[PDB]
């Protein structure tokens, strides 16, 4: 039909746009509204309040309440605005190199494991959202490892606590095993426990 | 009982979204270990230097922070749309692309002011310039003309890099005309870095014969560095 | 307990 | 003038810190992409936009 | 930009330092200080190889100081712990086969040249910032320096003729010198002044005919440095009253003590600074002996 | 590691007691005692036992002499011998 | 005696001021002779001004700021403190800002030392570091009197 | 006497330029060479001579020289937050060994 | 002279604290350790901090 219309020239935005997100803190939550608020939109997933924790009866048990306890201050209230917000950073740019609200344990009481889960149930619900705090995490683990493994986690931190990827790939394993301050995210270096190498 | 609406019905929301107008980018590739993001520094030769993905604190926006706790309200107690048997319903495409363009004619409009000042400052293609007289009789614009190396970073520099062509040729006390031809030849621009003694013998004729400013660090002396054997440069 | 971004802050640490 | 109110344009927010506001001086930039070492890369056609 | 030839051999890096009137060059104001060699003795090691892998070069936009730096925590005055957010391994973005980051000439790092600044010529600064890197990581567990052995050397090299530096024997003898109120302090302050990568720069890079031809020449210039420094690390300085003038005395140069607490005739030494001194000197000294 | 004495028969505390020093690459080990030159006393063997650097640390100034005595007289004793 | 040059009637001592600052060395300057910026996020720090005060209550001034500056320790090493503070094994999270909160330190070799001394002039200091520690512990709440 | 007496004299004879002894500031109350780095102001270079005689070392007063101060984005002294975790069980908090 | 009224709790130490004077020369002080009966040890460098 040929509209009236300007044109949408694809390299003048790609590039414009580009330097507005370079120098312009803010547009990284103009982004992340329209996703967000499009997916409050699709009514993908509404939210009850009505709270359903354990199987209950855990909740009335006197043994589990230690367990009662822990995932019931891990877990949260099903916030309308949380939810979205959530969903919608798995896909809109990234702008700050996300940080992991550090969650701060110990994982020496077997209902502890509350935690670790936290993460792989994270990690499958949003990937490439948690992709970029890989590293706060590998941070959050090894603890856990020192824990409950410290015959296996003792060769593994050894053999490099983070590593690089070789002209050929071949990975660079480190023999340090430094923490993990997000401060080298874009850097040249990957949390060693995802090298997914034997 | 909740993979049952969230694969199949979350999953295309998702594949829908990953084309939204604006969420541009890369996100990911499947693989944990070996994706790491694209960098991109708005680098000038001006001495500029602002990276688009910088990581710096918490902002008062209110994203930079991750939360995983937000893992159990969705796993354990959320309702939802295609799950306890409603009617999924489905984005209108016209508010939320209306709207990517909502917020591309206002954004670009914004960095408008911003992106003309300082191209009024970079003074835009352009070399300063500064010809010197050789052979007495023919006068202005009739000699030698070289500019300092920071007009050359600045303007020419960035434009040699993306035409490939292999970067300049250095002006030394040894190079016959033909080395300076030959550069020409290659970078196909006509400019000659010079950072080597005198320039002495022809050449310094084949120069006037020839554009091919000179491009030299800092102006003083610059007829000592000539070799003007029958007096004509002259510092002025 | 609920779902908050940023540091949960509460105290105040003296120069 | 153009009447699109800028705030927190080139400036920073982070809460905690101050609202310390970057430069705005650029002249001509070129969105060249860096290697991991944090330093400018020679634009390359096979490998950026 | 710009070429060297030779480097430390021109106008604008020569090193001075200023003592009683005018300020005059270092070779000079060494032989105005004399010894006392105690019934010791002090035989030299053999400095070990630096660990290869040099530092990550770390993501951080923007140019860091790092001549600043480095001297400013060798004869510092005041430094504290200098390992920590330090960016000395950021000089290994120079080492590299084209990197664009350029070693400006006031001591910063830029990433890309730019408008009206000089910078060493990067065909050289990639065969310095080649091993100082190194420098980088000193508070490396596995990496750390030798340190308190490493100080045989920097001793026999400030002091003991040219005969004891021969046969690595050399008695701990102790450093007077005429002093002029707070001379070793102002001496330091005065040195942390001096551009010393164009020094370091030249240390390696330099052929052989050249880079042998300019060690002996300019040891007279580096020797002060030892010296400013290896008093940081010195037992007991004391000051002499004798006629007239206040002959000053270093008790044991040489033989890092570790002292740690703030002293005031001198530059004291963080553990961390202390550390470093440590991994400088090996770096450097590994290279003086081509 | 606390360190008992012989004869189960003594329950008279331990003179001193060996601390073991995680300190694998030489390097490392070169400035763990090197910074050693503080804490009161301690004292190490020239060689190591599992080849891990470990000191000892003397609950007194006189009992740090009980062991050194006995220690570097036995050395005259495999000294005669070398 | 500068910003006075060619700018008074007073034509001797105007000829010579002029004249004096023609010298090789001496140059005249003011305001913000030199900046260096904070790496990590870009903004700008510690600005070098050449404001005309004394030329000692000036040094001094630098005595203090580039002690400040000079130690690299930061306003983030602090958590450290209230760190060793409390129920060993409390956990102190962020947020932490680089080289835009340096703080002094904490001179560790002046106060025992001035601290030793002073106690051994008033002992009744002792009543004191005992007083908090005794507020610490009933503080915890870890025993309760009572009637029972 | 008068030695704080530095300029002496500020009118100007009508007859003879350089009023019957008059003083006129020194190259020095006017030097504002430039700041160590170190921290010493030290006064401009003389053709070279690099070092520019640091300030403190001769005997000349000399109002103006660089003072280093600091920005408004460098508070200091501020009273920064934190969250503190008060680890949870006491019966598991460890004590002994390292 | 050096007018520092200090803190309204700084304050209560110094009233309770009783600081009434401070004898004590203190015309060189040089902390040391005493071995018990006099003499004040030289400073051992390897046992003093």
């Amino acid at each position: 039909a040929l509209r009236p219309e300007l044109a949408f020239d694809h390299d003048h935005i790609i590039r414009c746009l580009m330097l507005a997100a370079a120098n312009y803190p803010r547009l990284e939550g103009i982004i992340v509204q329209i996703n967000t608020g499009y997916v409050a939109s699709a009514n993908v997933i509404r939210p009850v309040s009505e709270k359903r924790y354990f199987p209950e009866n855990l909740e009335q048990n006197q043994s589990a309440a230690r367990l009662v306890s822990a995932v019931k201050a891990r877990a949260s209230e099903a916030d309308i605005s949380s939810i979205h917000l959530a969903i919608a950073r798995e896909v809109s740019p990234m702008f700050n190199v996300h940080e992991l609200k550090k969650i701060a344990e110990s994982f020496e009481d077997p209902s502890s494991i509350v935690v670790v889960l936290e993460f792989i149930l994270f990690a499958l619900f949003f990937p490439t959202e948690f992709n970029r705090i890989k590293g706060d995490i590998q941070n959050v683990l090894l603890l856990f490892f020192s824990r409950w493994y410290p015959v296996e986690y003792g060769i593994f931190v050894q053999r490099g606590a983070t590593y690089t990827i070789n002209a050929a790939g071949e990975f660079e394993f480190s023999g340090r095993n430094e923490k993990w301050d997000q401060a080298l995210y874009l850097s040249e270096h990957f949390p060693a426990l995802f090298s997914d190498v034997p | 009982n909740i993979a049952v609406a969230h694969t199949d019905h979350l999953s295309v929301v998702y594949a829908t979204m990953s084309n939204f107008m604006l969420n541009f980018t890369n996100n990911f590739s499947g693989n944990h270990a070996t994706f790491k993001p694209d960098q991109y520094v708005i680098t000038s030769p001006e001495g500029s230097y602002k990276p688009i993905i910088e990581r710096q604190g918490e902002t008062v926006d209110g994203l930079t922070i991750i939360d995983t706790s937000i893992v159990w309200p969705i796993l354990c107690q959320c309702t939802y749309p295609l799950v306890r048997q409603e009617e999924i319903v489905y984005p209108d495409p016209s508010t939320t692309l209306s709207q990517s363009l909502s917020v591309a004619q206002v954004l670009s409009k914004l960095t408008l002011p911003d992106a003309f000042i300082n191209m009024i400052l970079s003074g835009g293609d352009s070399v300063v310039m500064r010809t010197y007289q050789t052979e007495a009789d023919d006068d202005l614009d009739e000699g030698i003309r070289m500019t300092t190396y920071d007009q050359y970073l600045s303007h020419i520099r960035e434009r040699l890099h993306i035409t490939n062509v292999p970067d300049p040729i250095y002006i030394t006390g040894a190079s016959t005309p033909d080395q300076i031809a030959a550069s020409v030849q290659a970078t196909h621009v006509a400019v000659v870095l010079y950072q080597s003694g005198v320039i002495n013998g022809p050449a310094s004729t084949y120069l006037r014969e020839n554009e091919v400013l000179v491009v030299m660090p800092d102006y003083y002396d610059v007829v000592s560095r000539f070799a003007n054997a029958n007096l004509q440069m002259n510092n002025n | 307990k609920v779902i908050f971004n940023g540091l949960d802050v509460n105290t105040e640490v003296q120069p | 003038i153009t009447d699109v109110d800028s705030t927190d344009y080139g400036k920073l927010t982070l809460r905690f810190l101050g609202t310390l506001t970057r430069s705005l001086k650029m002249q001509n930039a070129q969105i060249r992409r860096i290697r991991p070492d944090g330093t400018v890369l020679r634009y390359d056609d096979q490998i950026d936009i | 930009q710009q070429p060297t030839g030779g480097y430390t051999t021109l106008e604008q890096f020569a090193f001075t330092i200023r003592n009683d009137g005018t300020n005059a060059t270092p070779t000079q104001f060494l032989q105005l200080l004399s010894w006392e060699a105690t019934e010791n003795e002090l035989v030299k090691k053999t400095i070990p190889t630096p660990e290869t892998h040099l530092p990550s070069a770390r993501n951080v936009p923007g140019n860091v100081y790092i001549e600043d730096a480095i001297t400013q925590a060798l004869f510092g005055i005041s430094a504290q712990n200098v390992n920590a957010h330090g960016y000395f391994s950021r000089l290994s973005a120079l080492a590299l086969p084209n990197t664009s980051a350029r070693l400006g000439l006031d001591g910063v790092i830029y990433n890309s040249e730019t408008i009206n600044i000089p910078f060493y010529d990067p065909a050289a600064v990639a065969n310095f910032a080649a091993t100082y890197a190194k420098l980088g990581n000193a508070s490396t567990p596995r990496y750390r320096a030798d340190m308190i052995d490493i100080y045989a050397h920097v001793g026999l090299e400030l002091a003991g003729t040219d005969a004891e530096r021969a046969a690595g024997v050399m008695p701990v003898k102790r450093a007077k010198f005429d002093s002029w109120e707070g001379s070793l302090i102002s001496l330091s302050r005065d040195v942390v002044n001096w551009k010393i990568l164009a020094f370091l720069i030249d240390l390696c890079s330099l052929e052989g005919e050249a880079l042998r031809a300019f060690k002996t020449r300019n040891r007279d210039v580096f020797r002060m440095m030892l010296f400013i420094m290896s008093t940081a690390v010195a037992a007991n300085v004391v000051n002499r009253k004798v006629t007239k003038r206040v002959d000053r005395v270093l008790e044991y140069i040489g033989v890092n003590s570790m002292r740690t607490a703030g002293r005031t005739a001198t530059i004291t030494y963080d553990l961390s600074r202390h550390e470093f001194a440590a991994k400088f000197l090996q770096l450097t000294f590994t290279r003086w002996n081509a | 590691i606390p360190i008992t004495n012989s004869n189960i028969f003594d329950d008279s505390s331990t003179p001193y007691n060996v601390r073991i020093w995680h300190a694998p690459t030489m390097t490392e080990v070169n400035h763990i005692l090197a910074l050693m030159r503080k804490s009161t006393l301690v004292s190490t063997h020239s060689s190591w036992h599992w080849n891990v650097l470990h000191t000892f640390h003397y609950r007194s100034e006189s009992d740090m002499i009980d062991h050194f005595a006995a220690k570097i007289l036995e050395d005259w004793r495999q000294k005669e011998k070398l | 005696p500068a910003l006075l040059r060619d700018f008074t009637q007073v034509n001797w001592l105007n000829r010579d001021i002029t004249n004096m600052l023609q010298q090789a060395g001496t140059k005249y300057g003011l305001g913000l002779t030199e900046t260096r910026l904070d790496y990590v996020r870009l903004v700008k720090t510690i600005v070098g001004h050449a404001l005309n005060i004394d030329h000692f209550a000036a040094s001094v001034l630098n005595i203090n700021l580039r002690a400040l500056m000079e130690a690299n320790v930061t306003a983030d090493d602090r958590i450290k403190a209230l760190q060793a503070h409390s129920m060993i094994s409390t956990q102190f999270h962020g947020p932490n800002q680089g080289a835009l909160r340096p703080e002094l330190a904490f001179d560790h070799d002046h106060i025992i030392r001035c601290l030793m001394l002073a106690a051994a002039n008033y002992p009744r200091l002792e009543g004191i570091i005992v007083q908090i520690n005794t507020g610490y512990v009933a503080s915890a709440n870890v025993i309760r009197p009572v009637s029972e | 006497i008068s030695v704080a007496r530095s300029m002496r004299a500020i009118v100007n004879h009508n007859e003879v330029d350089r009023p019957r002894g008059a003083v006129a500031p020194s190259s020095y109350e006017m030097d504002t060479g430039t700041l160590s780095r170190n921290g010493d102001l030290l006064y401009s270079p003389v053709a070279n001579g690099q070092v520019g005689i640091p300030k403190l070392e001769v005997d000349h007063i000399s109002f103006s020289n660089v003072v280093s101060m600091m920005t408004a984005n460098i508070r200091t002294g501020d009273d920064m937050a934190v969250e503190r975790v008060n680890p949870d069980d006491v019966r598991a908090i460890n004590i002994r060994n390292a």
